[PDB]
This record gives C-alpha cells, sequence and structure tokens, in this order.
RNA sequence: CUAUGCCGACUAGGGAUCGGGCAAUGUUUCUCGACUUGCUCGGCACCUUACGAGAAAUCAAAGUCUUUGGGUUCC
RNA sequence: GAAUACAUUAGCAUGGAAUAAUAAAAUAGGACGUGUGGUUCUAUUUUGUUGGUUUCUAGGACCGCCGUAAUGAUUAAUAG
RNA sequence: UUGAGCCUGGUCACCGGGGUCGUUAACCUUCUGGCAA
C-alpha cells in the first residue's frame, strides 16, 4: 500500500524480500524516531538456515555502508522482529565481495585490498553476525585426527537475549563458511578489570 | 640523449636508398619491426634522427639472445652500460654468491634512458668491439 | 612552555613580520600585539622599539638568545632582529 | 608443574603477572567519570594521564600528573567502565 | 632479532620434551608452524595444539606425550631435490625407518616420504623423530 | 619389533614411564614402580587387586615423583582433592 | 635491544583486544575529527594531541572510532607537516647538540652522542627516501641542519 | 680482564640489592615522606643443585652440539 | 643383438605456486567503456591499371566529463 | 584462497591425480568460430 515495498530492494524472490518489505513498512509506519531512523533503510536478499533442532533462522544481506544506523536500530528491532517473522530467528549480516587470489596464469594490476581478503570479510561475518557482546577471546584447536574447531569466547556483558541465539550463530556460520565455531561465555568473578 | 640537429656531423646524415622528388612530396620515412613481439616506438615512427645503428629506421637486426639488465652508466653518446646481477652456485659449500658483469649496448634516441631504467637487449651483430645487443624495451622508473 | 615552542605554534596559522622596518610600520599601524627582540640587538634600537610599543600598547619580551639563534627559532636561514606577531591564531602568546 | 592449564590460567595468577606476560596482553588502565565537588558536569579522565585536566566549570585541579596513575585530589566519586 | 621462528618453535618443543613437561608455549605464530605442527601431529609425535589468536602474530599451546628423541630446524633451507632425500635421510635421520624430514615442495609443506610419492622436490625444512 | 613372520622378537619390550612416557633404563636403579590396593567400604582391602605405577628415575631425580604421583592416583580416581589441573 | 645503548627494555603499552569505542563514549566519529583539526591548526605535535585526546578529552585510541591514524586524518585533511615526527624531533636534537658544541668544546662525550644521533638521523632519513615519503632529493646537512628543523 | 664478541628464543630453587611502577580500612611523620610486606619490569651480583656441558678446574652460561644447522663479524 | 643410465655445471622449453624476493590504485597520476562529444594517422579495400586530398569504412593513439562499485591505507611484533 | 560436501576412471580399505557444481568467483584475461540477449 502507497508504494514503499519494491523501493526498499534489488531483485524479486518468491516471498521472503516482499514479506520483509511489508513488514518493514508496517513497522514504519509509527512516527517520531522510528520513522526517522527507517526512513534511509535498505534489505539485499534473505536466506534459510536450519539449526539442529525445528526452529529456523533467517539472515539477510544488509548493504555494507549503512550500516550506522543498524549499529542503534537493530538493538531495539531484535526482539521484533522475532515476534512477527513467525517463531524465527533474524540474523544480520553484510554482504561482501571477495576476489580471487592472483595465480600466476592471471595476472591483475587491480589488487586485493585487505578489507576485501577472505580472512577479514570472514572475521567481519563473525563480529557482524553477534552483533552484541563483542568478541574478546579467539581459540582453534586441533586434534590429534586434525579436525580444527574454533571457539570465540563472547563478552560477560549483554549475555541475554543472545544466549538461544549463538546456536543459529554456529549454524549459520557453519553453512556459509563451513568452520566448527563453539560460542562461550566467561565468568568473571569478584571484582577488578 | 638531448635531441638536438640531426646535422651535427661533418657529413650528410641521410637514410640509405631514401630518396625525394617533386612528383611526391620530399620522400618516405622508412622502418621495420625488429620482430620477437617488440613493437616499433612511435617516436621511432614519426622521428627525425638517423641511427644507421638502430635496430629501427636502421640496417642493424636483432637475432641470438634477448638478455635484461640495469642501466649503470649513460654517459656515452648512444650507448649505455647495464649492469647483470645473478647468483652463482658453488657445489663444495652448497650456496650462492654474488656475480654480476657489465655489458654494453646502444641506444635509439626513441628510448630516453637514466640511472636505472631496467632495459631489455638483444643481439644485433658486434658494432665497436664491446657493443653486440641493442636496446628493444625500456621499463622506466618513474612511469 | 617555552617561548621557542609558542612560536613554533604561531607561524603555523598566525600573523607575523619579520625585520626592523616592518615592525615599525606593525607598531604605527596598531595591529602589532606583540614584540620580540634578539638578545645581541643595537640598544639604540631596543629603546626605540620598547618606545614604540609603549606607545602603541604591545607587549615586549626581550628573550635569551642572539639573532642568530633567533632567527633559527623563527625558521629562517638568515638573522632576524625583531618579531612582531599581529595575530598568534591558534596559540596562548598573549 | 610437569601439567599446566596454559590455555586456561588462574585468574590469580594473571593478576600476579606483569601487563605483557599474560596469555593475552591487553591495557590496566580505566577511563573514569569525575563530578566536580561544587558542579553537576561529568568528565572522563585516564588513569595515567600525562597532562593536566582542565574541567570547564569552575573547578580546581582535576588530577595531577605522577610516575604512574594520576593522583586524585578533590573530593570526587569516579565510577570506571 | 628473530630470524625463524620455526626454529624457536623447535627449539622450545626439544627443550620441554627434554625437561619432561607435557605442555610447551611457543610465540609467535606462522603458517610454517602450523603446517610442520600437522605434518609430526599426523605422523603421531605431537598431542593437540590450540592457537590463541590476539591481535598480534598469534600464539600456540602444544600438548607434548613424549616420544620424540630430537626435533629441529636445517638453516639454511637448502633446495633438496629427488635423490638428494636419501641422503638428507642418512646424514640426520637415525635410520631408514625412523624419523621424518620435512620438505617444503611445490606442492606444500609435507614429510619427505610423501614429497618422494608426489615425485617433487623442494627446500629442506627441518626434522623430527 | 617384528620380522617379516610377524613374531616379535627381541631381548625385551621396556616399560615405558607412566608420567613422562620414557623408556626405563635396565640399569635405572633410581626408578622405581608403587603398587597400591582397592579398598571397599570399611577398609578390609581387596588381595590381589592393585594398580601399580612407575615412575622413572629422570623424574625421582628431578623431585617430580610426588607432584605425578598425585596426578596419575587423581585420573584413576583412588584419590580426591590434592592435584588440581588449573594452575 | 636498544638501537644505540645496552639497555634492554621492553615498556611498551598492550591495546586492548577489543576495535570499539566504549559504551558512554558517543564520540560520533565526527566531533572527534573537528578536534583533531583544531589541535593541529596551531601545530602541535601528532603523539601530543593524541595524548590530549587520551586524557583530557577522555577519546580511546583514535583508529577505534575515526577508523584512520592521527597522520592520516591529518594528512587527508592537508595539515601534513612538511617532514615526519621522528625525523623533525630527531633534526632537532641534533641541532640543539651541534649549537651545544660549537659553544662547549671540550665535550667529547656530547660529541659522541652527536654521532649517534646523526647516524640515526640518516638511517631514518634514508628509509623515509626510499619509502617515498620525501621528495628523492633529500640531502642531510651538517651546517643547513637549522634550516631542516626550521 | 668478566683472560669469556653482538643480536634473538628456551632452560631450577632461594635470599639479599639499585631504579621504576602497582596494592596495603599495616606502623610512623610536624600530605607527603620514612619503615615493613606482597607482585612485576629493567640492572649489579651471591648461595645451593647439576637435568646439561667440559679434559678437568669449573659454567645459568662455557647449557639447549655425534640427537652435530637461528643470524653475523674477528681470529 | 650391437641396450639403458650418467646429462641439468651454463642455455631452451613444459607443469606447480609451498618457501624467499621487486612493483599493484595515496596528491587516484586506477579495471573504469557495443560509452555521453571530438581529434589524428594507416590504408589492410572498393570507386577505371599506376600517383595524390576527402573520409562511409576496419584499426592504433589522444582530449573536460560521465558513478559502473563496498571505491583504495593489514594487526600494530614482550621488533625498532 | 581457506574450510566443507562430490564423483570419477585407476595400483599398492588408502593413495596419486581432474575438475566445476556453489557457499566464496568459477579457468582472471587477449583474439577467433558458431549461438546472439
Ligand atoms: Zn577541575
Amino acid at each position: 500500500a502507497l508504494n514503499k515495498i519494491v523501493k526498499r530492494s534489488s531483485s524479486q524472490p518468491t516471498e521472503t524480500d516482499l514479506l520483509v518489505a511489508q513488514c518493514l513498512y508496517d513497522l514504519e509506519s509509527s512516527s517520531k524516531d522510528m520513522a526517522k531512523e527507517l526512513r534511509p533503510l535498505q534489505i539485499t536478499s534473505a536466506r534459510e538456515v536450519e539449526v539442529g533442532g525445528g526452529k529456523k533462522a533467517i539472515v539477510v544481506f544488509v548493504p555494507q555502508p549503512l550500516l550506522k544506523a543498524f549499529h542503534k536500530c537493530q538493538a531495539r528491532l531484535t526482539r521484533e522482529l522475532e515476534k512477527k517473522f513467525a517463531d524465527r530467528h533474524v540474523i544480520f549480516i553484510a554482504q561482501r565481495r571477495i576476489l580471487p587470489k592472483p595465480g600466476r596464469k592471471s595476472r591483475v594490476t587491480q589488487k586485493r585490498p585487505r578489507s576485501r581478503t577472505l580472512t577479514a570479510v570472514h572475521n567481519a561475518i563473525l563480529e557482524d553476525i553477534v552483533f552484541p557482546t563483542e568478541i574478546i577471546g579467539k581459540r582453534t584447536r586441533q586434534a590429534t585426527d586434525g579436525r580444527k574447531t574454533i571457539k570465540v569466547f563472547l563478552d560477560n556483558r549483554d549475555a541475554n537475549t543472545v544466549d538461544y541465539k549463538l546456536g543459529s550463530f554456529s549454524s549459520v556460520y557453519h553453512k556459509l563458511t563451513g568452520k566448527n565455531v563453539t560460542f562461550e561465555f566467561p565468568v568473571a568473578t569478584g571484582e577488578g578489570l | 640523449a638531448t635531441e638536438l640537429v640531426v646535422q651535427s656531423e661533418r657529413a650528410f646524415q641521410k637514410q640509405p636508398h631514401i630518396f625525394q622528388n617533386a612528383k611526391k612530396g620530399a620522400g618516405r620515412r622508412w622502418y621495420k619491426d625488429v620482430g620477437l613481439g617488440f613493437k616499433t616506438p612511435a617516436e621511432a615512427i614519426y622521428g627525425e634522427y638517423v641511427d644507421k645503428k638502430c635496430p629501427f629506421v636502421g640496417q642493424v637486426s636483432i637475432r641470438g639472445r634477448i638478455l635484461t639488465g640495469t642501466v649503470v652508466s649513460t654517459k656515452m653518446h648512444r650507448t649505455i652500460i647495464i649492469r647483470r646481477e645473478y647468483l652463482h652456485f658453488i657445489p663444495k659449500y652448497n650456496r650462492y654468491e654474488k656475480r654480476h658483469k657489465n655489458l654494453a649496448a646502444h641506444v635509439s634516441p626513441a628510448f630516453r634512458i637514466n640511472e636505472g631504467d631496467v632495459v631489455t637487449v638483444g643481439q644485433c651483430r658486434p658494432l665497436s668491439k664491446t657493443v653486440r645487443f641493442n636496446v628493444l624495451r625500456v621499463v622506466k622508473h618513474t612511469e | 612552555d617555552t617561548i621557542n615552542a609558542k612560536l613554533a605554534l604561531t607561524m603555523k596559522s598566525g600573523k607575523y613580520v619579520l625585520g626592523y622596518k616592518s615592525t615599525l610600520k606593525t607598531l604605527r599601524s596598531g595591529k602589532a600585539k606583540l614584540i620580540l627582540i634578539a638578545g645581541n640587538c643595537p640598544p639604540l634600537r631596543k629603546s626605540e622599539l620598547e618606545y614604540y610599543a609603549m606607545l602603541s600598547k604591545a607587549n615586549v619580551h626581550h628573550y635569551a638568545g642572539t639573532n642568530i639563534d633567533l632567527g633559527t627559532a623563527c625558521g629562517k636561514l638568515f638573522r632576524v632582529g625583531v618579531l612582531a606577531i599581529t595575530d598568534a591564531g591558534d596559540s596562548d602568546i598573549l | 608443574v610437569l601439567a599446566v592449564d596454559l590455555l586456561n590460567p588462574s585468574h590469580e595468577s594473571e593478576m600476579r603477572k606483569h601487563k605483557l606476560k599474560q596469555l593475552v596482553q591487553g591495557p590496566r588502565s580505566f577511563f573514569m567519570d569525575v563530578k566536580c565537588p561544587g558542579c553537576f558536569n561529568i568528565t572522563t579522565v585516564f588513569s595515567h594521564a600525562q597532562t593536566v585536566v582542565i574541567c570547564g566549570s569552575c573547578a580546581s585541579v582535576l588530577c595531577q600528573p605522577t610516575g604512574g596513575k594520576a593522583r586524585l585530589m578533590e573530593g570526587c566519586s569516579f565510577r570506571r567502565k | 632479532v628473530r630470524q625463524s621462528v620455526l626454529a624457536d618453535c623447535l627449539n622450545n618443543i626439544v627443550n620441554a620434551e627434554r625437561r619432561g613437561r607435557r605442555q610447551v608455549l611457543i610465540r609467535p605464530s606462522s603458517k610454517v608452524i602450523v603446517k610442520f605442527l600437522t605434518v609430526m601431529q599426523k605422523h603421531g609425535y605431537i598431542d593437540e595444539f590450540t592457537e590463541i589468536d590476539d591481535h598480534r602474530s598469534g600464539k600456540i599451546v602444544i600438548q607434548l606425550n613424549g616420544r620424540i628423541n630430537k626435533c629441529g630446524v636445517i638453516s639454511p633451507r637448502f633446495n633438496v631435490k629427488l635423490k638428494d632425500i636419501e641422503k638428507w635421510v642418512n646424514q640426520l635421520l637415525p635410520s631408514r625407518q625412523v624419523g621424518v624430514i620435512v620438505l617444503t615442495t611445490s606442492r606444500g609443506i609435507m614429510s619427505h616420504n610423501e614429497a618422494r610419492a608426489k615425485d617433487a622436490g623442494g627446500k629442506i625444512l627441518g626434522f623430527f623423530y | 619389533m617384528e620380522n617379516e613372520a610377524g613374531q616379535l622378537v627381541d631381548l625385551y619390550v621396556p616399560r615405558k614411564c607412566s608420567a613422562t612416557n620414557r623408556i626405563i633404563q635396565a640399569k635405572d636403579h633410581a626408578s622405581v614402580q608403587i603398587n597400591v590396593c582397592a579398598v571397599d567400604a570399611e577398609g578390609r582391602q581387596i588381595p590381589g587387586e592393585k594398580t601399580t605405577y612407575a615412575i622413572s628415575g629422570f623424574v625421582r631425580s628431578k623431585g617430580e615423583s610426588d607432584d605425578c604421583i598425585n596426578r596419575l592416583t587423581t585420573q584413576d580416581g583412588l584419590l580426591e582433592g590434592v592435584w588440581s589441573y588449573q594452575r | 635491544g636498544r638501537m644505540h645503548s645496552k639497555g634492554k627494555g621492553i615498556a611498551s603499552s598492550a591495546l586492548p583486544y577489543v576495535r570499539s569505542p566504549p559504551a558512554w563514549c558517543k564520540a560520533d566519529a565526527d566531533s572527534v575529527v573537528e578536534q583533531i583539526l583544531k589541535f593541529s591548526k596551531k601545530g602541535m605535535s601528532p603523539s601530543q594531541i593524541g595524548v590530549t585526546l587520551r586524557d583530557s578529552h577522555g577519546i580511546p585510541q583514535v583508529r577505534f572510532i575515526t577508523g584512520q591514524k592521527i597522520m592520516r586524518i591529518l594528512k587527508a585533511n592537508g595539515l601534513a607537516p612538511e617532514l615526519p615526527e621522528d625525523l623533525y624531533n630527531l633534526i632537532k636534537k641534533a641541532v640543539s647538540v651541534r649549537k651545544h658544541l660549537e659553544r662547549n668544546r671540550k665535550d667529547k662525550d656530547s660529541k659522541f652522542r652527536l654521532i649517534l644521533i646523526e647516524s640515526r638521523i640518516h638511517r631514518l632519513a634514508r628509509y623515509y627516501r626510499k619509502v617515498g615519503a620525501l621528495p628523492p632529493t633529500w640531502k642531510y646537512e651538517s651546517a643547513t641542519a637549522s634550516a631542516l628543523v626550521a
């Protein structure tokens, strides 16, 4: 109703981006700071992902440049999205373009910027998937058999509303990259730093 | 090096077997492609020098070995000295050592050569007791 | 800090003039707020500059160091006898 | 000894160690917020501040730069975050 | 100045093994060290090792299970052909069945036996047994 | 070691240390092995059932025999509250 | 080890594992840039200003918020000094020692210290010439070292 | 002269000692200093031991070298 | 039957990109391109065989823009 | 430019090798043949 459906996306999937756009417009219908923050809002695509249980998650590819608004918007909109997305988890990830490593045959003078490196975008993806509880520790264990499992130590603060989301975070990460990621929170006893 | 008048010698400098008449305005300029993939520079295509000892617009031909080196001494007219750096293997210690040898080559006015200026040269018959190579490609340090 | 520092802050963003004729012109105009005098200055010139700055209500500082050292601190290859700062800019020399 | 959990050191052991010799090196300082004893404004000051911090309101010297942590003289309450 | 972190890692490992300690800490970390540790772990000389990932070159904690007599680096990294593998095995390895020589061949970092199967030489990195 | 026939041929297979996993030599007189029996409720240890640990002479000379024995007993469940991995 | 001393001091600063501004520090990434530009307009040292934002303003490591270094920010904004900070400071120290030496003619220890500073300034100048941060012709001058510092 | 080149990494127990820093509802002094205790970094060193080295005297380096290769000058 | 190998020091060539080396676009002085406008040349061609200008044409090169896109700076080493 | 999922014909359940499928872009690119949105 009253446009603002196709303008919020680029391409047309079957239903995902269409319902995301309509839910966006319905939420943006609220006035004051809600519409003010949601006026420069854009989304690109969404993909389904499955976890070990029956819960379903949807991971959407936000455009990179406008993450400044999301840094203060997705903190509060997450619960509204969770309840309005038919009991499905919502993941905010950034779609980044990678460049192939220059082989000897393939001479490229365009250079690979460090920000577009696969390792860099993988670290950016891991930071963005668990947006709160900024990363404080990271370990990479390799057993005798050779399997590599990476443990991500999160921040003790803001542990709530994410302690049931890290399982979906690990499932999404293993789906799009393939690393065996396990998220874990520390137990800071007493006081101090 | 520096673009001066082409008639700077006691004789008259002209391209052999190149003729001027009246029915055709003056004459033509002759050039040849040295082959092996090296392209004739546009300055050589549209220039004024003679340089009988030049791979282009001349009579010497490029054949034999193609080498690459760095300019070490460009203090001679139309001729420069290049340095080739390579590692010599000493089997006894199973190690290498630095070895260098200076090579003299002739340079066309179409190329501006200074210190550095990695130059690729090709064998073009002896010129004067040391020069058997002519510069065909230049890798400039400024561009 | 130091006067040499403060002169270093004022040369990037500030209005200063060099020499004896120019500092007399700035003092006569009245826009000169600060004058600096080298140690090895002619005493008659020092007295005249002090009289001019007293009339123009400008500050006078006869700081340690010869004209060579003053010019070196001023950022110049030559000798400077007297500075006239009409606008410090972003510093707190005044 | 001969069996030490290097991956997970003791919390007490990490405290009784140099800031660099820990498993993961990190700062030991903290930024605290200070209110003037007779005003209502806030100011963020560093533990090891090198320069004297001047309050924009009616206040005395906020801190004194010592060799290590900055001395606190006035009667102010600081919060660490 | 640190000239080769692989030498420091192997020297720390062999020192800890001589001392009898069951764990060792290596700083800093590199892909060559990780590849070398993978080779000996695959051959069974090294237990699990975890890479601590700070905002630096990184650190490694390795669980040592004994059964290592000596692990060392061969510096400078001489280029090793297919026929030079036998000479290196005779010079360094205790025998023709015990010990491993690690070569960084064209196909990657692997043992001398695997490189010989690959029919490709390279540069000698080190040895362990 | 085994030959082509697959039969183990050697004088003997030396015992490996239970702490650092090192071979005990034939003249390693400093190395000792201790045995601790299994006890049921109200004492009265069961005869014939016991667990043994071998500590090499190098460890005993270095002074790590006590800690290694404490670790081994804790892993096997015969001792509690005396050895902590976290340190 | 020390470049020109027998000391082995390891005193430094341990940057935090986090790369984000604090929760309360709503530095908004542009007021800090304006503050840096104002602090550079007077002509203070990039290290000195960074100290001022760390202590007085309470700003964390400026990179974590602005996304760029102090040197990079002022270079982008145009307030780039003609010489690097370490280069300028070493020339200042060298000039001061030479001015002390021309007065005190019997200070062999100060002459030795001057020689060490001259070695250090030349090595730094050679590195900067190679890296291209300076014009290729940057031959350091002993007589015009006063020109180079100022 | 330490009859013992320089840089880098690892390697055991203790107590004194100089400089700096951190903590003490510990003592003391007309806002800080003196004393004491604990931790850490950087130095001068000392006692025990020898896994280890050496021909031995001895050595925390002269150790990590027949299980011989981190880099580099002098002889 | 009168084999086969030794060959590579140095040179030519094929395949690989682990290890170790120089540059990639910082005053953007960058991939920008059935591209918004133009210049300048060659005729690889036809206009009647030869010689000359125009330029539809096939092509090399060059002049102010045009946002195609996420436009560009590795952590900052218990190195300095 | 790394992880994971593949198959494949092959001798000692392994190994060598060939590669997309795509996550993450699929042989960077130059010229050509047909196909031409
Ligand atoms: Zn105050």
